[PDB]
C-alpha cells in the first residue's frame, strides 16, 4: 500500500531530519503532552515539564524506532512487532492515542521542514506513521 | 476554554495568515491526504494528483469560503454552536459529510499553518490552536444531534 | 417555471432558487457551473464569500445568488447568467422608487 | 437526540423487559473482553485476565448495574441528557480522563448485548431508536470535554 | 493478527450462518440504512425499502465477499484486493462507514447466533470484521 | 444503430466476459444501463441473473467490477445472439461466433 513515490517521500523526508531526530522526537511528545493532557496519565512518574531529560531520552526511542521503520518499510510487522507487544499487552495504550501523536509528529515536520512537506509528501508521511499505528496496535 | 493568553497567541498567529491562499492550501492537503474528501467535490473538476488539487481554481476559491468560516469562529469563540448553526445543518443534511472528517480539515490546517509559521508555531501556540479547531468542528457537528 | 421570485437586501438582491444545494440536480450543476453574469450589459465579478452591497458582484451561496446593485437602473433590468454546458437563463426585473421587482425568467 | 413518539414507545417497551442486575454487566463484562485497553480503567476490579474471570466478577456485575442506571436515567430524560449526564460528564473526563470513543464502544456494546437478548424482537427499526438513545448518552457524556 | 483461536471462532460461528448468508447480509445493510442514514447517499440507484430485491441482492454480495474472506483468512489482503481497490478508488468509501456496517453485521450476528455469540466469538467476530475493513480501506 | 461502447470479450472457464459493460463506468450512460439491467437472452433462452455466484457453465449473468459475465450453457456453434434489456434503455444486441471452443466478439447494436 506504500507506494513507490510514498517510499521516496518518507526516505526523503525522514532523511532530512538525521540527527535532529531526538530533538524532533522529544518536541513531538511536547506538542501531545500540551495538546492532549489525558496523554500524560501514560507517563506518571515522568517529569513533564519543558526541556526535561526524561522527554528528551523517550523522544529518541522513539525516533529510533521511527528510522528503524523506514529501514524496514517493506517488512514492517516484523521490525516492531516487539513494540506491538509492549504498547498493547503492558501499556495497553488505547488506539485513539496512536492518531494524537501521530499527528503531533506530522506537525512537527511541518514546522522543520518548510522546504519538503510539501501535499504529497504530507500524504506519503501520514500513510507511513498511520502503517506503524496499524502495526503497534496489532497485538490487542 | 481558551485562556486569555491562549486567546491572545491564537489571534496574534492569525494576523499573519494570507485569507486568500491558507483556506485552499487546508482544502487541497485535505483532498490530497484523505481522499475519499473528492467524493464531496466531482464538481470541482480536476482533482487527479496533487498538483491537480493544488491548482484547481475552485479549490483555491473553496478554501477561502472555508478560511473566512474559521475567521468568524475565531471573533464568536464563546458562540461557536450559534456560529455554525447554518452550516452544521448544511454540512449534515445536504451535504451528507461524517463529522470525523471535520476533525481531520482542523488538524491539516493546524499542519498548514505549523508549515507556514515554523519555529512561530510553538507546542503552546499549536496547544491553543487544538481547542480552536475541536471547538469548530464540534460546533459543525452539532446540528447531526 | 424553476425561477419565479427574488428578495431585496442593502445594495444587493438575492435569487433564493438559484441554489447550489438543490434537491433539482439540474438547478444544482446550473448554479455550480456558473461561468458568468451580466446586468444591463455589465460584467459582473464573482466575489466568491465577500458582501456584494454596492458593488458588480455576485456570490452563490447557501440563501442563493445574492447580486450587488451598482449596475441598475430605473425601469427594464436585464440579468444573464451563464454555466457550463446550459442555455443563458435570462431574468428580467424592475425598479421603480427604490423598490425592485421580479418580471420573468427564460431559457 | 430527538426520538419520534414511535421510536420512544419501542424503546421503552424494550426496556421494560430488561434485567436490570444482569445487561449492564454483560455490557461492561463484553467491553472489556472485546476491547482490552479499556481494562486500564478497571484496575482495583482484580482479575480480569480471561472472558471467565471478567463475566463472573462481582465487581464488573456491581458495576455494570450503576451504568445500566445511569442508561435507565437516560430514557426518562430523552429532551434533556446533557442536563442529567453533567455530574458524570465532569466524572468521566475531569477526574478519570476516559477518551470519549469509549463512551461510544460501550453504547455499541450494549445495542450487542439488547440484541444477543431480545434476538428477533430486536428489529432493524428498534436498533435505529436504541443508536439515537445510546449516541445521545455519549454526547452528553463527552459535553464536559468541549 | 487473528489469532488460531479466532480463525477457530470465526470460522465456527461463520457456518453456522450457511444458506442465511444473503438473508443476514440484508439485514445488516437494511439496520444500517436505518440507524445511519447518510451511508444511504452511497446507493442513490436503489429502492432502499423494507425487503427490496436490490437490498436483498446486495446483501448477497457482501455476505458472499465475507464468506470468501473467511476461507481465506490467512490471505485477506490478497483475497480481498480487487475489492478494496472498488471501494477505495471508485466507490470513495470514507473509512468511518466500515465501522458502521461492521458493528451492523455484528448485531445481525448476535440477534440470529444466542447460542454461540459468547464473549470470546464476540471479541473474534470484532477482530475479523475489522480486519476485513482494515484490508478494504489500505488502498488510498 | 452500431454501438461504439461495446467492443470485445473475454473468456472463461464456461463463461464470456464483457469488461465494457462496467456497473462503475466514468460514463454515466454505461454505469446506468449496467445498473438497470431486466433481461438477458442468449439465442431465446432467459438467463437467471445469479447475483454474485459463479457463471460457469450456466444460463445466468452476474454484472460486477470485471464486468458481465455470461455462462456459456446456451451457446451453440455458429451465430449467437445475446439480448440486454435495462430499464429505460434500448435493447443491446450482441453478435458472437461460436467456433472449437472459442468465441468470438462480432458486434454490438442498439437503436439511437
Ligand atoms: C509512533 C508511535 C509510537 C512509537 C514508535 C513508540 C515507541 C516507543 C518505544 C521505542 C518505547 C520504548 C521501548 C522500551 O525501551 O521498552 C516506547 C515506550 C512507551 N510508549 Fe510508545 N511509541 C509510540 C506510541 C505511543 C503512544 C501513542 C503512547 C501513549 C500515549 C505511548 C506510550 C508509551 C509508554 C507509556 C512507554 C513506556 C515509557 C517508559 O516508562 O519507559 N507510545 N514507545
Ligand atoms: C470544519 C471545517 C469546515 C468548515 C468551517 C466548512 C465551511 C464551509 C463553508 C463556508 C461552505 C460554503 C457554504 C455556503 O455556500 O454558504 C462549505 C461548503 C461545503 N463543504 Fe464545508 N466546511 C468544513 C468542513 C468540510 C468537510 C470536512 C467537508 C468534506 C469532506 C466539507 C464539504 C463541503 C462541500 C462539499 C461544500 C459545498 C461546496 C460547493 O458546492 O461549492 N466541508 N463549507
Ligand atoms: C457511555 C456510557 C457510560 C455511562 C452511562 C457510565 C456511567 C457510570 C456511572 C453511573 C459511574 C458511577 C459514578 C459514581 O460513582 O457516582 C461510572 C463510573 C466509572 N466509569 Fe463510567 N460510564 C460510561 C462509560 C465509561 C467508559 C467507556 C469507561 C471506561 C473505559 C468508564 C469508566 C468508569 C470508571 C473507571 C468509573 C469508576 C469506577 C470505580 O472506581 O468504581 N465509563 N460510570
Ligand atoms: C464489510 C465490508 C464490506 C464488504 C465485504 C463489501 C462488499 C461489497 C461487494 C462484494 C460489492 C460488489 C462488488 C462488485 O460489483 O464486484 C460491494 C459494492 C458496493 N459497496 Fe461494499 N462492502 C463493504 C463495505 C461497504 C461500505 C462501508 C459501504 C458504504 C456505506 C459500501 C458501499 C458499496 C457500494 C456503493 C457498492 C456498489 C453497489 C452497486 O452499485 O450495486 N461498501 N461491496
Amino acid at each position: 500500500v506504500l507506494s513507490p513515490a510514498d517510499k521516496t517521500n518518507v526516505k526523503a523526508a525522514w532523511g532530512k531530519v538525521g540527527a535532529h531526530a531526538g530533538e524532533y522526537g522529544a518536541e513531538a511528545l511536547e506538542r501531545m503532552f500540551l495538546s492532549f493532557p489525558t496523554t500524560k496519565t501514560y507517563f506518571p512518574h515522568f517529569d513533564l515539564s519543558h526541556g526535561s531529560a526524561q522527554v528528551k531520552g523517550h523522544g529518541k526511542k522513539v525516533a529510533d524506532a521511527l528510522t528503524n521503520a523506514v529501514a524496514h518499510v517493506d517488512d514492517m510487522p516484523n521490525a516492531l512487532s516487539a513494540l506491538s507487544d509492549l504498547h498493547a499487552h503492558k501499556l495497553r495504550v488505547d488506539p485513539v492515542n496512536f492518531k494524537l501523536l501521530s499527528h503531533c509528529l506530522l506537525v512537527t515536520l511541518a514546522a522543520h521542514l518548510p522546504a519538503e512537506f510539501t501535499p504529497a509528501v504530507h500524504a506519503s508521511l501520514d500513510k507511513f506513521l498511520a502503517s506503524v499505528s496499524t502495526v503497534l496496535t496489532s497485538k490487542y | 476554554h481558551l485562556t486569555p493568553e491562549e486567546k491572545s497567541a491564537v489571534t496574534a498567529l492569525w494576523g499573519k495568515v494570507n485569507v486568500d491562499e491558507v483556506g485552499g492550501e487546508a482544502l487541497g492537503r485535505l483532498l490530497v491526504v484523505y481522499p475519499w474528501t473528492q467524493r464531496f467535490f466531482e464538481s470541482f473538476g480536476d482533482l487527479s494528483t496533487p498538483d491537480a488539487v493544488m491548482g484547481n481554481p475552485k479549490v483555491k476559491a473553496h478554501g477561502k469560503k472555508v478560511l473566512g468560516a474559521f475567521s468568524d469562529g475565531l471573533a464568536h469563540l464563546d458562540n461557536l454552536k450559534g456560529t455554525f448553526a447554518t452550516l452544521s445543518e448544511l454540512h449534515c443534511d445536504k451535504l451528507h459529510v461524517d463529522p470525523e472528517n471535520f476533525r481531520l480539515l482542523g488538524n491539516v490546517l493546524v499542519c498548514v499553518l505549523a508549515h507556514h509559521f515554523g519555529k512561530e508555531f510553538t507546542p503552546p501556540v499549536q496547544a491553543a490552536y487544538q481547542k480552536v479547531v475541536a471547538g469548530v468542528a464540534n460546533a459543525l457537528a452539532h446540528k447531526y444531534h | 417555471s424553476l425561477i419565479t421570485k427574488l428578495s431585496q437586501e442593502d445594495g444587493a438582491i438575492l435569487f433564493p432558487e438559484i441554489d447550489r444545494y438543490s434537491d433539482n440536480k439540474q438547478i444544482k450543476a446550473l448554479t455550480q457551473q456558473i461561468t458568468k453574469v451580466t446586468v444591463n450589459g455589465t460584467v459582473y465579478k464573482d466575489l466568491i464569500s465577500d458582501s456584494v452591497k454596492d458593488t458588480n458582484g455576485w456570490v452563490s451561496n447557501m440563501t442563493g445568488l445574492h447580486l450587488g446593485t451598482k449596475a441598475f437602473k430605473d425601469g427594464e433590468n436585464t440579468i444573464v447568467i451563464s454555466s457550463k454546458g446550459f442555455e443563458d437563463v435570462t431574468i428580467t426585473v424592475t425598479k421603480k422608487d427604490g423598490q425592485i421587482h421580479f418580471v420573468s425568467a427564460k431559457q
